[PDB]
RNA sequence: GAUGGUAGGAUAGUGGCCUACCAUGGUUUCAACGGGUAACGGGGAAUAAGGGUUCGAUUCCGGAGAGGGAGCCUGAGAAACG
RNA sequence: AUACAGUGAAACUGCGAAUGCUCAUUAAAUCAGUUAUCGUUUAUUUGAUAGUCAUGGUAUAACUGUGGUAA
């Protein structure tokens, strides 16, 4: 029974590892385990240089067997003695557990396997694939290396089996609810389009079912077979010895991206302009930090004394300081000194200690909050680092933004330090995960030409068609995607697997209208729209939140929907396309296979009390919204690290049903935000705190109410409050002899009855002097705080302040 | 042992059957003559 | 965050993953044998009167 | 001695210079500026609870001895057209670079530079407040 | 505490075993004491050598330890050291 | 056998588990002999031996099930 194996196994295997790339094996059948190590040292067979460690992922199970070794040993010893096995027995299956080097790793843990570099990875559990952890086990292994996935379920079994036999047809039982592993099929599909991977069974009888089915082993007898990076290695190299000290770190230097890298760095040293930043926009792992580490090197052996280092929060560092070539002093530790010797992490809030510095140094931008990054972009030298194509981050379009703002050259790390260039899995996975956002550029909308909104359209989608992998649905769908990556500032690879497979989750498309010739071309968006239905209708946000800010039972009953999505472009950012799609939605709201593009008339909704949009505040987007129809409902008080903005959420009813709780509740909230200022955003500007109070007015003062507006007050009220002797000093300070602080005592609660709609209406000073009074006695800020906020550098502040007391005055 | 079989496989021609299941370099630097060597190494 | 919410009576005993932050930060800061309401965690919850009896950590 | 107290390889150290009046503190500061510049790490954070002579402390960079040239308002660097005479540019220019070249300096009432700082250097420090 | 008294604690139990309170003693050229002792030593301890010249065979060695000082725990009996 | 009685795993409980090798040398010490215990202790052995509610409450283990953790 010692059968033959196909060529395409070896084949691949042999092929891949002479290739330095990688391959990937699916198993189904009823063990895969004991036909794992067979693929393991066949590959070390194949070359006996890679590398050995396997990573096995699980969820929370293990097929069969455990890893204490202790328990392994305890168990098996405790066999011989009641007499099941013989004495020196052990199958393939444990003896590569107990012989190889294993990382087990859970897959909530998937974050300690960063840095590291495997020859193989396992996963074991297909049903729970996260992107963002198939990515991490994807992009970690290294050359010449196997991925291999185990489908030990008859679920999935089905599933492509029924796939195969109609891949328009699908196979979805409701046993699960509303929850379907559209990812999942969409990830089978394009696995099966994949150029070098392969299904397999239990005994290697391999499927051609999908995969690269026909791989024909290379002749590798060669030494030629050799990448261009390779051939345009450094032959010029100035690698000789009279004088090198800079060229033995080049020589250390990796890549061709690495090296000139390099020269634009000492080009840079070269450079005496001042305000001046060196870009570098990498993919990941691909020599960044090692460039940073030459970067130091460089800049310690010759640059002006040493550079402060600035990280939104400590990442590999561990690396950063690894980078090495002996503690430092005056002997010939220089190639090694400029390097870990000088431990000094300093936070980034620091940038007038930046401004002074000599050289400053930035890694992973996409993390620091725009005034931050203007506060490190004063008059001196930086190294930007940032990670283009990335996870956790920024995108191309968002850097460029950035820099544009900003504002050199930039430069690109492309080269992977692990594996071959052009790799066939990596290509696949950034197809898979689309993260390749380039439409943006593309020269049919490189410029903003775009038709006017006297005719736009929405278009829901059928999702389900949209996600299956069909090459135009496809092409449509990386169309969409760039646009949302764009859009945002920072994105998450898992919300892809989000809109996909949430039910209550819904896309619309502004479009511009049909062309009327056939409707055979592509269509291409203006708009996307992201929502999901949340509420009684059942979305664990909005009516916990609500519930949780004050008790309404009337709102847990109630049942809308929260946009969590706006999608533009800065191309499209000119007019408001946003604006349009939104009043087109409201308007919809408040008045073989199934089709690609769903027309909006065929598909009712449900019934809908409210709208929420949940955003990171911001003042384009806040006034957006407030030039549209929504109420500002709610703002945290600590801004995160990442946004660096306090979260924020509007809603907007308009219906039959009457609400006016929304105004109890605007209100409320206005009354609220005169509460916490001063508080958690005791700095914050102005003029964004004016825009908020009258949007909230604008609220509150909505049509369809009568009680809601304000009483005025009484001069009963205000003896009881005030106090006779600070009527003097008001009267004194108006005759303009006392002091500033001798107001400032009583100022605040002038403010606060004062924005009250009574004193609203009684005395209009709703100018720059309204915002004087705002930040002095509710802001609670600095007189020269004021003055540098309105730019203004003498006395008028005073000026409007004397005005406006003196307007009290003669009211009192 | 590796033309024998371990594990289950061993590996034939190609079918692997598996079971049922500085004046150093300065000196020996060949393209330079010894004139320019010592011009160099005294400088 | 998993808990094994028991009713003695029938002998029913069963388990439930959550996945949030805010229903469990809810249910922190206590000890054995107090009680927590079922309408701070749960909208089928509504009514229940959970008394704590134990708990293991994540090691 | 303070060289020294540089040289050490420790984070905190304390290096205080309690002169009388009319001794060039002034100069020991400047000195201490280019000191630990040159063989420092990074670069220093001056102090002074007043608009004090921060320039010509930045302008002892090579002069500054037997005639040091403490002038009003006629003074070359204090003069805003001119040449320092110590120019930089891609040269070995480190003493005559740790100086009147980088003009700095920071509000004592910003103290968060020096609650996140490496090295200072402080002109007056005595009438500071001892929690600040 | 060296000798003894008286009293008490302690111990299963006497007794300076231990503490108070005291008395000021005891051993000694009959050599105390001290030193070395190869003290793997000796004991008719041991069956003997049913005739080897003194020799065999057995038994007691004596104590301590169970990583190393320190402390605790049960059981009739342990200062058990698995 | 309609309480069981055969047999019997898991466990309660009773008792035993106080009859192992290595390292250090003392001449009333040890050892041998001989006492005494009207001065003590003793599980076990055997021998005697106590006139001073047609039945009171408990609990567990095991089992069932649900879980945690690399262990």
């Amino acid at each position: 029974a010692k059968k033959a194996i196909d060529s395409r196994i070896p084949s691949l295997i042999r092929n891949g590892v002479q290739t330095k790339q990688r391959s990937i094996f699916v198993i189904v059948g009823d063990r895969a385990r004991n036909q794992l190590p067979n693929l393991h040292y066949l590959m070390m067979s194949a070359d006996l240089k890679m590398n050995k460690s396997v990573l096995w992922a699980y969820k929370k199970k293990l097929l069969g067997f455990t890893s204490h070794r202790k328990k392994r040993e305890n168990k098996i010893k405790k066999e011989i003695k009641r007499g099941t096995r013989e004495v020196n027995e052990m199958d393939p299956f444990e003896s590569f557990i107990s012989n190889q080097n294993i990382r087990y790793v859970y897959y909530k843990e998937s974050e300690k396997i960063l840095g590291n570099t495997y020859g193989m990875c396992i996963l074991q559990d297909f049903e729970a694939l996260t992107p963002n952890l198939l990515a991490r086990t994807i992009e970690t292994v290294e050359g010449g290396g196997i991925v291999v996935i185990l489908l030990k379920s008859m679920s999935s079994l089905k599933q492509l089996y029924t796939m195969t036999m109609d891949v328009h047809a699908r196979y979805r039982t409701e046993a699960h609810g509303d929850v379907v592993a559209r990812f999942n099929e969409r990830f089978i599909l394009s696995l099966g389009s994949n150029p070098n991977c392969l299904v397999v069974d239990d005994e290697l009888n391999v499927l051609p079912l999908s995969g690269a089915k026909n791989v024909k082993p290379l002749p590798p007898k060669e030494d030629d077979e050799l990448p261009p990076k390779q051939l345009e290695l450094q032959e010029l190299k100035e690698s000789l010895e009279d004088v090198q000290p800079a060229g033995s770190l080049v020589s250390l230097s990796k890549t061709v991206n690495q090296a000139h890298a390099i020269l634009s760095f000492i080009d840079a040293i070269s450079e005496k302009t001042l305000n001046f930043t060196v870009a570098l926009t990498a993919g990941r792992g691909r020599g960044k930090s090692a460039a940073l580490g030459i970067s130091i090197a460089a800049a310690v052996s010759h640059g002006y004394s040493n550079i402060f280092v600035t990280s939104p929060s400590p990442e590999n560092l561990k690396t950063l300081f690894e980078f090495i070539f002996f503690n430092k002093a005056i002997v010939r530790v220089d190639i090694k000194r400029d390097h870990r010797q000088t431990i000094q992490y300093i936070v980034p809030q620091d940038h007038q200690v930046l401004g002074q510095a000599e050289l400053v140094v930035i890694d992973e931008a996409a993390a620091i909050p725009l005034p931050i990054v203007k506060n490190l972009l004063g008059p001196y030298l930086v190294f930007m680092a940032s990670t283009i194509n990335g996870y956790e981050g920024t995108g191309r379009s968002l850097s460029l933004k950035l820099i544009q703002q900003l504002r050199l050259r930039e430069i690109s790390l492309d080269e992977p330090i692990r594996y071959a260039p052009g790799d066939p899995i990596e290509k696949w996975l950034n197809k898979l995960l689309c993260l390749d956002v380039t439409l943006i550029k593309n020269p049919r909308f490189a410029t903003r030409g775009t038709p006017h909104p006297s005719q736009c359209n929405l278009f829901v989608v059928n999702r389900d068609t949209l996600f299956s992998y069909h090459p135009v649905s496809e092409n449509f769908l990386e169309k969409m995607m760039a646009l949302y990556v764009s859009s945002h500032y920072k994105n998450s690879p898992n919300d892809l697997q989000l809109m996909s497979d949430a039910p209550a989750h819904k896309l619309f498309v502004l479009l511009p209208p049909i062309d009327p010739k056939d409707g055979g071309r592509i269509p291409d968006p203006l708009c996307v729209i992201q929502i999901a239905l949340e509420g009684e209708i059942s979305g664990d946000l909005i009516p916990w939140l609500i519930s949780q800010q004050f008790q309404d039972e009337e709102f847990a009953s109630l049942s809308g929907a929260r946009i969590v999505r706006i999608a533009t472009n800065p191309e499209y950012a000119s007019m408001g396309y946003g604006s349009r799609a939104i009043e087109l939605l409201r308007d919809y709201f408040e008045g073989t296979l199934p089709p690609l593009l769903l027309k909006l008339s065929e598909q009712p909704p449900h019934y809908l009390h409210y709208l929420g949009v949940s955003y990171g505040l911001t003042q384009s987007l806040h006034k957006f919204w407030k030039n549209n129809s929504f109420v500002p409902v709610y703002l945290r008080q600590t801004a995160n690290d990442l946004t660096g903005e306090h979260t924020c959420v509007m809603l907007n009813v308009l219906e039959g049903r009457e609400s006016n709780w929304l105004v109890e509740f605007a209100k409320d909230f206005r009354k609220r935000f005169l509460s916490l200022l001063s508080y958690d955003f005791h700095k914050f500007t102005a003029v964004q705190a004016l825009s908020v109070i009258e949007s909230s007015k604008k609220a509150q003062d909505l049509s369809d109410d009568e009680k809601h507006d304000n009483k005025e007050l009484t001069r009963t009220h205000l003896d009881d409050i005030f106090s006779p002797f600070d009527l003097k000093r008001l009267d004194s300070y108006s005759n303009n002899l006392l002091d500033y602080h001798v107001i400032g005592d009583m100022i605040p609660m002038l403010a606060l009855l004062y924005f009250g709609d009574k004193m609203g209406d009684s005395v209009k000073l709703s100018s720059v002097q309204s915002a004087i009074l705002l930040a002095i006695g509710l802001q609670r800020k600095n007189i020269d705080t004021i003055a540098k906020e309105l730019n203004l550098p003498s006395n008028q502040t005073i000026a409007m302040f004397a005005k406006i007391m003196r307007k009290m005055s003669q009211y009192f | 042992a590796p033309m024998s079989d371990v594990g289950g496989v061993l590996m034939d021609k190609d079918a692997v059957y598996i079971d049922i299941g500085n004046i150093g370099k300065l000196i020996y630097m060949d393209n330079i003559s010894p004139e320019e060597c010592i011009r160099r190494w005294r400088g | 965050m998993k808990l094994n919410i028991s009713y003695p009576v029938n002998g029913s005993q069963k388990t439930f993953e959550i996945d949030d932050e805010h229903r469990i930060r809810v249910f922190f800061d206590k000890r054995i044998g107090q009680e927590v309401d079922g309408e701070a965690v749960g909208d089928e919850f509504k009514g229940y009167v959970f008394k704590i009896s134990g708990g293991n950590d994540k090691q | 001695s303070f060289i020294d107290a540089i040289s050490e390889k420790t984070l905190n150290f304390t290096v205080a210079l309690t002169a009388g009046r009319g001794r060039g503190k002034s100069a020991a500061l400047g000195i201490s500026i280019a000191a630990a510049v040159s063989h420092g790490y990074s670069n220093i954070f001056v102090t002074s609870p007043s608009p004090e002579n921060l320039k010509t402390l930045f302008e002892f960079i090579f002069k500054g001895f037997d005639a040091l040239g403490y002038q009003e308002h006629i003074d070359y660097d204090i003069i805003q057209s001119t040449n320092p005479d110590f120019n930089k540019a891609i040269v070995r220019v480190d003493i005559k670079r740790d100086h009147r070249q980088t003009i700095q300096y920071i509000v004592p009432q910003d103290h968060q530079v020096l609650g996140q700082a490496e090295l200072v250097v402080i002109d007056e420090a005595a009438a500071i407040p001892l929690p600040i």
